[PDB]
């Protein structure tokens, strides 16, 4: 069973829309003619903070999207989930993780 | 082939929508510089997007010496297949709707995070130094710049009662512009507007090597075919993003009572054919329109701010456009 | 391949340099985000300048002149035509004396207008890119009436004095030009002074002090901008 | 050709088709804006002419040869520090007793 | 329905205090940030004596229980970061790292712990269980420049986010063999069959279980961690990561699988008589200090196993004490490492001789300390096994008990070296400290805290076997709320 | 599609992570060796909620936290591995052997 | 704090309001440029 | 209708273990960590086949767009352009882990054939963003604020275990004996 | 999708009618009427991309009366 309605044209624009680059560069296949980075830990640790707000984020949108369906017990809390991080937020600037 | 006649309509208006955005940057950036843009091709232009494009087709897409072949032809197919998908959200037409699906303005956040791989393996298989130190730099400046794009959808989710595209759009159309989401939340609409811009459009981006901090960034060693997902997949990304600021912010396919005199920016005839066949169209195709204002909007800004650099850049994501964003979570909600 | 080391990275400027300023290469090495040495490598348009005017008289040579300093042009074209009329006594006379000063003085306002616009570039905001070479032609125009040529290749000094009068609607054409781009002066000031971005970019970057401008050995607008008072059409 | 440079000068290639091959070619000194103009249109009049199934001259052709040699392998001079040289930062000795 | 989590939330609440402090005070705060983690310890301590009259409610939606068992084992680990705290005040800041930043991964790893000891839910036990696995990863390589503590938190993380993926699996299972049901006794009324897939969830989910316990067979991280680790974190897995893997497995297989009970009571004998002989033979075959006592945790642990096998109400009971005079036993032996490791370098065996005229209240701490890890009477690790082998002999079990004393023996003969080089070598016979010893002040940064936990623990040790009684009606109340 | 090919295709993502648990001699691919261990958890659990009790989906919300706990056990294991690296000078998991005996 | 992101907003929020009137000026004006094969400049 | 489902599974059930053998059997590690992606995109293709359509975008934000750029991060800082290629190290113990991967998958395809799943027969996902919000605040609420505390200290620890040591490296702050700067004070030494 | 009656209507007959206007007051215009001309352009746009090689904007050849 798959009860999910919409899904149908899923399938399809996602063969079509690859079909756009496999075919454009097979058109135009028929129609053409001291190494060193250094290691500076900003790269990581941009992406470090990433990580720990990309799910800060996630977790926020079942919360938003039923927010007005739970009352204010789960707004209280909702509170507590992003003043925990919202000190994340503060750690990463004072020790200077994010300063590039 | 192209069996559903909504996929074929839709990517008809899908490519449409790109060769404006190529024609209003050639333009609008000439029109603030006094000079004229393309002229001499098409009638003023109207060919210049596909002639910028159809050159890269016909041109000898060689790959660098010593380079991984297999990353650095799916480097750019990385960047710009998560901007092609994401066109099966976005709602214009009242009659004209591709995919129902329960979600799409957090699967278009979820699928614009694939990108930063794509400005990954183009800056590592390109094989050359500055191309490396500019795939990190872009990688790191839409990692930057999501969680606050991320975080504007999060204020107009708590507002629409879902993420559905289509309810986004119902919550704004019972007042026709009363009930705009722009109205309700200045300060997201400002988190969502600077965060997409610097994902998308040309300002806040090194790839221009006006100040020389590589060679030409991570598009450095590309070129043909390769180079138009490049540069005709920018424009894919600004558009889609242009149409998102019309559809969360600006209610997308809502307009008041055309029954107006010939300042409606129409004709001068109140029952004109012409405003029969320019209503029936924006019918078909409304947030296209609002979309092609701040597509032009987009152009107007980027010679207005200073070509920032990337130490401001990233101390604006983080630093800035993130506590605003987590501030505006909490005013949509009661606190 | 292309690997990650520990050590300084050094990164080549390249003679390429898609700048409106020459062609240079810097071997600038890094330090992650700060500088630790450079070194420029210059020479790339040494075309023997030196070797050609000891084969030239002071007539064939006039046109080579004007190439050094290509922003100016006639400035040039100043120190070649002075050097044998200040040995052999040449007197020139004061009318041709001011055509000099007038000619000089708008070549300045074209040698600071072909800095500004790729200077505001490099400093941020592009948009006076377009609008400051705008102004340039004007400067343009002045120097095709009274020579035959835009801005360099412009055989206007003399031995003797000056090639040529001016032409009949000439200076009548400053009064409006440079009672035009007067006013702009101010706007171009206000971009840097003004819109605080900017001094964040331009204070304390690259400071010399007094003592170390004199014995590196500068002049013009470098030395000055140091606070040396120092100006060769005063001293 | 090289122009004024091509009489006498140790250090310039007389014109750009000694390394490269050229299509248009633009006298001036400097030209005008609107020469290079006409330029562009001279070329814009070169494109239309070639054809599609004469692409295959594009490419370069490749007659490689080669030989061994004995000559001796130099240290590169232009080393990539200026002023962590070690003689910037203090005069050697018998040469500061004269100071 | 959130005063069941009180002794855990007053400890969320001065991790902020003690994070926020080292964020405004800037390495100012480190003078008092310990001491309030100490009063924040204390005061989730003294909150637990009015959650023991309460009648063992189970709060949040079915998902967390409040009983006696979860009391114990939430003191226990709640015990473990009070006198890690007392012994890090000075370790970690002698380092040099940040004092406020250390002892906010060892809170986290507080309140991880205290939480897995009232889970129910198969989620909250996986949730609690990853937030003291990442936190003690962090903390075994806290001083980030040693290339041993660099290779013990990545042997530690490779194993234990291997070992946590083996746990999934049989928790993703046990979702899967009920209709749905992630609780625990919803698990229990719809599993009852012992099936094929009953026992491969059983396996999966004590690979992880026995993984914090340290069993012979998921054992291999402990004896090169705590020699790479910082020795207060040494401390702190010893006794609260270590009886938060005790936490779970008796609030997990007991109300998981109470129909598949007589196989994971044959898979644990072979934990048990595994780390009973791996455990205190190969401790024999130490030189450092860490390292000896690191095979004793898993010597120590088959002890506790012995208890757990044999399914008792004094079965249960003898881990349980046996659990809470470990505590004293450990953290009063690992008081006696950092007091020597700061001192003199290079704490290993064979350089604590000549003491006991330099250091005469360390070696009393260390060897009253290691002598009741033998289990010699009347020290409180005397009682404590004489509990595990009364309990043992009481459901049968007769070569468990024997291989529990056998193995005592062996206990002793590496225990009473150490006791050997530091009263019994004459002063013609140390190697360090030949003149060498700082001559002890009790004054500077951190040692009176240092000092406290050692005389407070020792009496502890001494007069915990004698004055057992008040601890053995505390033990046996927290039994009967277990199937 | 059945409930069965699922959890076999779990299990034998299991394996892999396994086998690339034990055989990888670079200490980044065993990390990554370990995300396919815990999304081989995951793909048996959605197909548990999919299939079994999918009104109330448990299933999915613990499938969410194992992706949050694998975002957390990566960063944290990242942050070993350059911890290392700037001490060691390389990443080859047969030179960390060190603690041996 | 949260009385601080509305007012350290507005500062060049209005600056770029300010200056995307400026460009939008710039536009009022005809564009002065030389269409060269159709309006070739008289030389001097 | 119902093939167009079926098709489209094994086409990504392929493509997740071609891509789990591109990770792992791999002689390049940039390579394994591009593929990694692969092995993520197609399980969040699988969870909308599997009526899970927010934990597969939860899976492209977080394992394609955050876990996959931080590996890329950080093997982009780790080259060295030293592989020495020491393939028999010790002994052949590369065969010895063939045997356990095969082992655990003909115990597992055993148990997972065997055992009668209680399927139900209801209809699943009744819009399924507020079922599981619903869940986040009723019955997996205490999980949830544990995991506000699980990232603060994931991005307390990573922090300070990959910070530049840049503050005073050379710093002997004290010494009762003479103990390095972050390092324990154990010092290594042969018996 | 209609066949025949109101594609032609937008794609046909209505930009030729706004390359009357196009070619007429482009440079003319003002600034309000040369904001609603770009306005045209970007709507009319699938119309104006098929009849683009169907109409010059060149201009007319001079007289030279002098």
């Amino acid at each position: 069973v798959f009860v999910l309605s919409g899904y149908e044209y899923f399938l399809g624009f996602l063969i079509i829309c690859s079909l756009v680059p496999v075919l454009a560069l097979a058109a135009s296949a028929l129609l053409r003619p001291g190494a060193w980075i250094q290691f500076n830990v900003r790269y990581y640790m941009f992406a470090l903070v990433f990580v720990i707000f990309d799910v800060e984020t996630v977790f926020l949108y079942p919360w938003a999207v039923a927010f007005h369906q739970l009352g204010l017990l789960a707004f209280i809390e909702a509170l507590i989930f992003i003043a925990i991080l919202v000190v994340a937020l503060v750690y990463a600037w004072r020790k200077r993780a994010l300063e590039w | 082939l192209w069996l559903p006649l909504p996929m074929l309509m839709m990517l008809i208006v899908a490519t449409v929508g790109v060769l404006v955005a190529v024609w209003l940057e050639r333009k609008i950036s000439a029109a603030v510089q006094q000079r004229i843009g393309p002229e001499y091709i098409g009638p003023l232009g109207i060919l210049a997007p596909l002639a910028d494009g159809l050159k890269l087709i016909f041109k000898e897409d060689v790959l660098p010496a010593n380079s991984d072949r297999w990353l650095f032809t799916l480097g750019p197919a990385v960047v710009v297949i998560p901007v092609f998908l994401s066109y099966i959200i976005v709602p214009f037409g009242q009659n004209l709707l591709i995919s129902n699906l329960a979600m799409g303005v957090f699967l278009w956040i979820a699928l614009s995070s694939i990108a930063p791989i794509g400005l990954l393996m183009a800056g590592y298989a390109s094989n050359n130094k500055y191309s490396l130190l500019g795939g990190l730099r872009a990688a790191a400046q839409s990692i930057s710049y999501e969680i606050p794009l991320a975080l504007a959808v999060l204020a107009v989710a708590m507002m629409s009662n879902g993420l559905g595209t289509v309810e986004i759009v119902e919550q704004q159309s019972q007042y026709g512009i009363l009930s705009w989401n722009v109205w309700r939340q200045p300060i997201g609409f400002l988190v969502f507007w600077i965060a997409a811009l610097a994902e998308c459009e040309r300002l806040p981006f090194d790839l221009p090597e006006a100040e020389e901090e590589l060679v030409a960034g991570y598009q450095t060693e590309y070129a043909g075919m390769k180079f138009a997902l490049f540069y005709l997949g920018a424009y894919v990304n600004l558009v889609l993003s242009a149409l998102l600021v019309s559809v969360l912010y600006f209610g997308g396919w809502s307009f008041p009572i055309p029954l107006e005199t010939i300042a409606n920016l129409l004709g001068v005839s109140e029952t004109n054919p012409f405003l029969q066949i320019a209503f029936a169209v924006l019918g078909i195709t409304m947030t296209l329109i609002k979309a092609y204002f701040f597509v032009f909007l987009a152009i107007l800004l980027r010679w207005t701010v200073p070509r920032v650099r990337i130490d401001q850049l990233l101390d604006l994501g983080w630093k800035f456009l993130l506590p605003v964003g987590l501030v505006n979570l909490l005013l949509t909600a009661g606190l | 391949k292309i690997e990650t080391r520990t050590e300084p990275m050094v990164i080549n400027m390249g003679p390429h340099h898609p700048s409106m300023h020459g062609v240079l290469r810097l071997m600038v090495t890094l330090d992650g985000e700060d500088v630790i040495d450079c070194e420029p490598v210059i020479g790339y348009l040494h075309r023997g300048m030196e070797k050609i005017a000891e084969n030239r008289t002071n007539i064939m040579f006039i046109p080579y002149v004007s190439r050094w300093d290509y922003a100016a042009g006639m400035f040039n074209e100043a120190v070649t035509v002075n050097a044998p009329e200040k040995l052999a006594g040449i007197p020139v006379p004061k009318r041709a004396s001011y055509i000099r000063v007038i000619m000089l003085e708008l070549n300045r306002i074209a040698n600071h207008l072909l800095w500004l616009g790729p200077f505001l570039a490099d400093v941020g905001a592009q948009t006076p890119f377009f609008y400051i070479f705008r102004e340039r032609e004007y400067i343009y125009d002045l120097f095709e009436a009274a020579t035959g040529m835009r801005f360099i290749n412009n055989n206007y000094f003399r031995i003797g004095g000056v090639a040529a009068d001016l032409t009949y609607g000439w200076v009548t054409k400053c009064r409006d030009f440079c009672d035009y781009f007067l006013p702009k002066v101010d706007e171009y000031e206000r971009l840097i002074t003004n819109n605080p971005i900017f001094v964040r970019r331009l204070q304390g970057v690259g400071k010399i002090s007094r003592e170390e401008a004199i014995n590196w050995g500068l002049s013009g607008p470098m030395l000055r901008a140091s606070g040396v008072k120092w100006d060769l059409r005063k001293v | 050709t090289g122009g004024m440079f091509s009489s006498d000068s140790y250090s310039a290639v007389r014109g750009v088709d000694k390394l490269i091959p050229v299509d248009v070619y633009l006298p001036g000194c400097p030209p005008r804006p609107e020469a290079i103009m006409d330029a562009i249109v001279k070329l814009r009049k070169k494109i239309a002419n070639e054809h599609i199934n004469e692409r295959g001259n594009l490419a370069q052709t490749h007659r490689l040869f080669t030989a061994k040699h004995k000559m001796k392998p130099v240290p590169p001079i232009l080393t990539g520090q200026y002023l962590n040289a070690p003689s910037r930062q203090a005069p050697p000795p018998a040469l500061a007793a004269a100071m | 329905n959130a005063g069941t989590i009180l002794p855990e939330t007053i400890l969320i609440v001065t991790l902020l205090v003690v994070l926020l402090a080292d964020l405004i005070q800037g390495r100012q705060a480190d003078r008092w940030t310990p001491y309030f983690a100490i009063v924040g310890l204390g005061g989730a301590i003294a909150t637990m004596i009015p959650l023991w009259t309460q009648p063992a409610t189970i709060s949040f939606f079915g998902s967390f229980i409040s009983d006696h068992l979860s009391l114990f084992f939430r003191g226990l680990i709640a015990l473990s970061a009070l006198g890690t705290i007392l012994m890090s005040i000075r370790y970690v800041e002698q380092t040099g790292s940040s004092l406020g930043e250390f002892m906010t991964i060892l809170l986290t790893a507080t309140v991880g712990g205290m939480f897995i000891a009232g889970a129910q839910e198969l989620v909250f036990i996986f949730v609690a269980l990853e937030t003291l696995s990442i936190a003690s990863y962090l903390l075994t390589g806290y001083t980030k420049r040693d290339s041993r503590s660099n290779e013990a938190a990545l042997k530690y993380l490779l194993i234990g986010a291997a070992s946590s993926a083996i746990f999934l699996y049989g928790s993703s299972l046990l979702y899967g063999l009920s209709g749905g049901h992630t609780q625990l006794p919803a698990i229990a009324q719809a599993l009852s069959s012992e099936s094929l897939g009953l026992v491969v969830a059983l396996v999966f989910v004590i690979a992880g279980i026995s993984f914090k316990i340290s069993a012979v067979p998921f054992h291999q991280w402990t004896p090169d961690v705590y020699e790479g680790a910082p020795t207060p974190v040494v401390a702190f897995l010893s006794v609260g990561s270590k009886a938060a893997g005790f936490a779970l497995a008796i609030r997990f297989l007991t109300l998981a699988f109470p129909s598949v009970t007589d196989q994971w009571q044959l898979i644990f004998t072979v934990l048990a008589i595994l780390s009973m002989i791996l455990g205190n033979v190969v401790a024999l075959a130490q030189t450092s200090m860490k390292r000896m006592l690191a095979y004793s945790s898993i010597g120590q642990a088959g002890f506790v196993m012995i208890g757990f096998v044999v399914g008792t109400e004094a079965g249960y009971a003898s881990m349980l004490f046996y659990l809470l005079v470990y505590l004293f036993m450990n953290l009063g032996a690992f008081t006696c490492v950092i007091l020597f490791s700061l001192r003199t370098g290079t704490d290993q065996i064979s350089e604590y001789a000549g003491l006991y005229q330099k250091d005469p209240l360390l070696t009393l701490g260390l060897s009253l300390c290691l002598l009741s890890l033998g289990g010699i009477p009347p020290l409180a690790g005397f009682f404590g096994k004489i509990y595990l082998f009364w309990a043992g002999w009481q459901a049968g079990a007769y070569g468990l008990v024997l291989l529990g004393l056998l193995t005592s023996v062996i206990s002793i003969y590496y225990y009473i070296r150490v006791v050997k080089m530091m009263v019994v070598k004459e002063p013609q016979e140390m190697s360090e400290a030949v003149r060498n010893y700082p001559e002890v002040s009790w004054s500077s940064f951190g040692l009176r805290p240092l000092q406290v936990g050692l005389v407070m623990t020792v009496i502890a040790t001494s007069l915990a076997g004698i004055l057992a009684n008040p601890l053995f009606n505390l033990v046996n109340t927290a039994v009967w709320d277990v199937p | 599609m059945q409930l069965t090919y699922v959890l076999i295709l779990a299990a034998l993502l299991f394996c892999i992570g396994i086998y690339g648990l034990v055989t990888s001699r670079n200490a980044v691919r065993v990390l990554m060796s370990i995300e396919l261990l815990l999304n081989a958890v995951n793909l048996n659990l959605i197909g548990f909620a999919n299939y079994l009790d999918g009104q109330q989906i448990k299933g999915q919300v613990f499938a969410v936290f194992v992706i949050t706990v694998a975002a957390a056990e990566a960063a944290v294991g990242l942050a070993i591995i350059l911890a290392i690296y700037r001490n060691r000078d390389t990443v080859d998991m047969e030179k960390f052997n060190l603690l041996k005996w | 704090q949260i009385t601080n992101y509305a007012k350290e907003a507005v500062q060049s929020a209005k600056y770029i309001g300010q200056g995307l009137s400026v460009t939008f000026d710039h536009m009022r004006r005809r564009p002065i440029t030389v269409q060269y094969p159709y309006e070739k400049l008289i030389p001097s | 209708a119902t093939l167009t489902q079926t098709i489209t599974f094994f086409a990504l059930a392929a493509a997740v273990i071609i891509a789990a053998l591109g990770v792992v059997l791999l002689d390049n590690v940039v390579y394994s960590a591009f593929l990694l992606g692969g092995v993520f995109l197609s399980i969040a293709g699988l969870y909308i086949l599997m009526n899970a359509d927010f934990v597969s975008a939860a899976q492209i934000l977080i394992y394609v767009g955050a876990v996959n750029v931080l590996i890329l991060f950080a093997i982009m800082l780790v080259n060295k352009r030293e592989t020495y290629t020491p393939v028999p190290g010790r002994w052949l113990r590369q065969g010895g882990a063939a045997v356990v991967s095969l082992g655990v998958f003909a115990l597992l395809t055993k148990m997972i054939l065997q055992t009668p799943w209680q399927l139900s027969s209801v209809p699943p996902t009744p819009d399924s963003i507020t079922t599981i919000g619903q869940h986040f605040f009723s019955d997996f609420l205490l999980p949830f604020e544990l995991a506000s505390v699980l990232l603060l200290m994931a991005l307390i620890g990573a922090v300070v275990l990959a910070r530049r040591e840049l503050v005073l490296e050379p710093e002997p702050i004290l010494g009762e004996e003479v103990v390095p700067p972050l390092e324990l004070p154990e010092r290594p030494r042969e018996p | 999708g209609v066949y025949g009656a109101l594609a032609g209507l937008y794609l046909l007959v209505v930009p030729a009618i706004v390359y009357a206007y196009l070619n007429a007051r482009w440079y003319v215009a003002s600034s309000f009427e040369r904001a609603f001309m770009y306005f045209l352009v970007t709507f009319f746009f699938p119309g104006l991309l098929l009849l683009a090689p169907f109409i010059n904007f060149r201009p007319q050849p001079r007289s030279l009366n002098s």
